RNA sequence: UGACGGAGCCAGCGAGUCUAACCUUGGCCGAGAGGUCUUGGUAAAAACUCCGUCGU
């Protein structure tokens, strides 16, 4: 909580927010990211699978706020029918698609159109590794719209047995709520790391600060491994920036 | 080939010019590509690689 | 509403197209850090 | 039967291009056409000189 | 012998009575088929009804759903240079000559 | 060894291989029953042989057809040709030749393409 | 039609030009077609929607005249309409 | 929860809590 | 002789250690050269058959 107490973090966020209003170039910038300088190499190769960081105090977003794309295993009939009929998930997803249909209908410029229309992409964990070839490069550089791994039903796989195919609408909704409210991060085999902590015009500066403390606590807490506790050896420095703005330091060892 | 020229007008001046790679594969500037500006089509005596560099000798 | 209103519509309906021989119509802290990073690069 | 009036431009000239409601739209279309003829003519000449 | 049992204006739009409620409301700009279906479901109006059959209270409820979407938790997504180029071309032409 | 015969049907790039052996009237195309052949509109086309000579002849044999290449129509024609040729050849090999002659006469009277390949060779004019 | 601006040829307005064409100026009267159209279209039978007119030009052009049309009464305006029609191949409301 | 076929599942699975399940 | 979605399903050519983007926001290491990570924008079998919805 020492970072929250320091006035520097408060000062940096005030300057950053002020510029976005002043500067025409930063007008389309809406998200606030923190750049963390871990002391030593994380040693985790980028697997492009987001890891959820729980933000206890405040929620970044709600499922109803965003366009959500669900990519399901072939055939998508069982999942599309079950999710659409259920009252909890009848109106949760903008579109439900299968991998094979997704590859066929969207190619080239259509993939670019798909990128803009949807704010959040989620996919069955079974088909997550296929998406990089399908969705293309645009989805998979920058970390803004990486698909999230979700599980359709609570059934588990056992060796030498066949998993029963089911769709649990309440479980799917619960996972999506966690994804939206909580922030996320992707490990990489280098010092730098980027995490979204706030949204301009929606979170007050005290709220954005609290999200940073939750992010730092989770990433440094060894008890939260493997999802957390990835920053071993402390943090050399932390900055704050938008997509196109410059980095404002908020902590330095 | 790209980065040799800046606009399709420049390519038109040099169509038919001899070109070669660092490997020594000889070629020719055939025609300028409409999109993007400065790109052009060439024919080489043998297949070239992406790591190759094409050079036009001029004085 | 008023009965006068319905009389007006009725009479207008009577009066309510080319006919006969009619012709067709005629015609500062942030600026500080930006400098600071620039100063670091040039110094190096 | 309903009666409608024909829509025609007086002193019509087919070679003359159609009238445009917006002056800027016609003007830019004027310049776009002018660019195309000059680019094609210059491109033809430079090739012949090169040959 | 005694047995007792076409156009409407909604959101400044004329909607035909003959058309079904959902596809009649699709005519309203910004209202899609899925959006109209969701609005009717929230309004508890039977979708098989025709637009004329709708009662006043149901139309008022639909208008409230349309005007106050976030209040009823509707999801969010449901809610000169050419002259310069000519001059450069002319300069190139003059240099050619 | 179980008596068996093998025949081919061809139509454009479509090729069907029919294996006809002694059995119990089990007719399959590509591992599925003949009744599931598609398109349904042309299904009776692949029924042309069976209905011309009658289902009683098939009651003592099993036919397995494997089809590759071509489109839907050419595949249908390959299947029917292969089935007819296979039935005729099996009757030659393991049944009297009189019945074979009757089968050939029936198939030829209805449609000779069931037995002889129909290929539209170019002819310069 | 013919360029001078394009104008519908007439027996009176354009005599020298027709002589250059070599066409006899006796058979250069579009006013008759105008007069027939005015009386055909303004007849009550047209108003009852039971008449449609076609015109076969001497050159070999066939024109379909919608019964709803209202051609201008002055001949001068009618000529401006035909040069529009023969070149644009259609006239809109 | 672990799936031998997909090791990536166990990391990066959305945590689910009681507040998430209860309807709004 | 439509649009949307889903489902079923049928080719033949083609195999050089060779096949292939651009422009940015920043962290760290490095004497330099440069290396690695982060980041936003721009560009980039079908027919056929069946089923359901709207409707000209």
């Amino acid at each position: 909580n020492d970072i929250i107490k320091s006035g520097l973090a408060e000062k940096a966020l005030k300057a950053l927010i002020l510029q976005c209003e002043e500067n025409p170039s930063l007008k389309n910038d809406k998200d606030i990211h923190i750049i963390i300088n871990t002391g030593k190499k994380m040693g985790i190769n980028r697997d492009n699978i987001p890891r959820i960081i729980p933000l206890t105090k405040y929620k970044l977003f709600k499922p109803r706020d965003l366009n959500i794309l669900l990519i399901t295993k072939d055939p998508s009939a069982l999942y599309r029918e079950t999710l659409t009929k259920d009252e909890h998930t009848s109106e949760l997803f903008k579109e439900i698609i299968s991998v094979k249909n997704l590859r066929r209908r969207f190619k080239g410029s259509k993939l670019t159109q798909l990128y803009k229309d949807f704010d959040l992409v989620v996919a069955d964990y079974r088909v997550h590794h296929l998406l990089p070839e399908v969705l293309g490069s645009r989805f998979y550089h920058g970390s803004k719209k990486l698909p999230y791994m979700i599980r359709m039903s609570k059934e588990v796989k056992l060796k030498r047995q066949q998993m029963v195919e089911k769709c649990d609408p309440i479980y799917v909704r619960a996972q999506l709520r966690s994804i939206c409210k909580n922030t996320s991060y992707i490990p990489n085999n280098d010092n730098c790391l980027s995490v979204r902590v706030g949204y301009i015009q929606k979170h007050s500066i005290p709220e954005i600060l609290q999200n940073i403390q939750d992010t730092i606590n989770f990433l440094t807490d060894k008890s939260k491994r493997p999802q957390g506790g990835v920053i071993k050896g402390g943090i050399i420095s932390i900055f704050v920036k938008t997509s196109n703005s410059t980095s404002l330091p908020i902590y330095q060892f | 080939i790209k980065d040799m020229f800046s606009s399709a007008m420049e390519v038109a001046r040099f169509e038919g010019a001899q070109i070669k790679t660092v490997s020594g594969i000889r070629g020719e500037i055939k025609r300028a590509l409409s999109k993007p500006e400065g790109h052009y089509r060439a024919a080489f005596e043998d297949k070239i690689l992406m790591s190759d560099i094409v050079i036009l000798r001029s004085w | 509403r008023t009965l006068r209103f319905y009389t007006s519509k009725i009479d207008q309906q009577e009066n309510k197209r080319f006919k006969g021989d009619d012709d067709i119509p005629y015609k500062d802290y942030y600026q500080q850090v930006q400098r600071g990073k620039q100063d670091k690069k040039i110094s190096r | 039967i309903p009666t409608h009036a024909p829509k025609y431009e007086e002193n019509f000239n087919p070679d003359k291009k159609s009238y445009d409601p917006d002056r800027t739209r016609s003007e830019i279309n004027k310049m776009k056409a002018q660019l195309k003829k000059e680019r094609k003519f210059t491109m033809k000449e430079i090739r012949k000189d090169a040959k | 012998s005694l047995v007792v049992q076409h156009i409407l204006r909604l959101l400044n739009t004329n909607v035909d009575g003959n058309i079904k409620i959902v596809y009649a409301l699709t005519t309203i700009k910004g209202v899609g088929r899925r959006y109209s279906n969701l609005v009717c479901k929230k309004a508890d109006v039977d979708l098989h009804k025709r637009a004329g059959e709708l009662t006043q209270e149901e139309l008022e409820r639909i208008v409230q759903i349309m005007q106050n979407p976030t209040h009823y938790k509707i999801p969010a997504w449901f809610l000169t240079l050419a002259n310069n180029v000519e001059s450069k071309l002319r300069d190139d032409l003059e240099r050619l000559k | 060894a179980v008596p068996s015969v093998q025949t081919f049907g061809k139509k454009k790039s479509a090729t069907a291989v029919a294996h006809v052996k002694a059995g119990k009237g089990l007719i399959k195309v590509n591992g599925s029953p003949i009744t599931l052949v598609e398109p349904e509109i042309l299904r009776f086309k692949v029924y042309e042989p069976l209905l011309l000579v009658g289902l009683d002849k098939f009651s003592n044999i099993d036919i397995r057809v494997r089809v590759t290449g071509g489109g839907h129509v050419s595949q249908v024609y390959a299947i029917r040709q292969a089935i007819a040729k296979g039935l005729v050849a099996y009757h030659q090999k393991y049944v009297d030749e009189q019945s074979k002659n009757e089968l050939k006469k029936a198939f030829t009277s209805y449609d000779r393409t069931l037995l002889i390949a129909d290929s539209r060779r170019p002819e310069p004019k | 039609t013919h360029k001078i601006k394009y104008v519908l040829l007439n027996c009176d307005d354009h005599q020298g030009l027709l002589k250059k064409m070599g066409r006899d100026i006796s058979e250069a009267r579009p006013d008759i077609t105008h007069q027939c159209l005015l009386t055909l279209l303004d007849s009550p039978i047209n108003k009852a929607g039971k008449l449609q007119v076609y015109i076969q030009t001497s050159r070999g052009i066939l024109i379909e005249v919608n019964p709803t049309v209202r051609i201008p009464r002055t001949f001068k305006r009618f000529s401006g309409l035909m040069v529009q029609l023969l070149h644009k191949l259609s006239i809109r409301s | 929860v672990k799936d031998h076929r997909y090791p990536g599942l166990t990391p990066g699975l959305a945590p689910v809590g009681l507040s998430d399940e209860e309807d709004s």
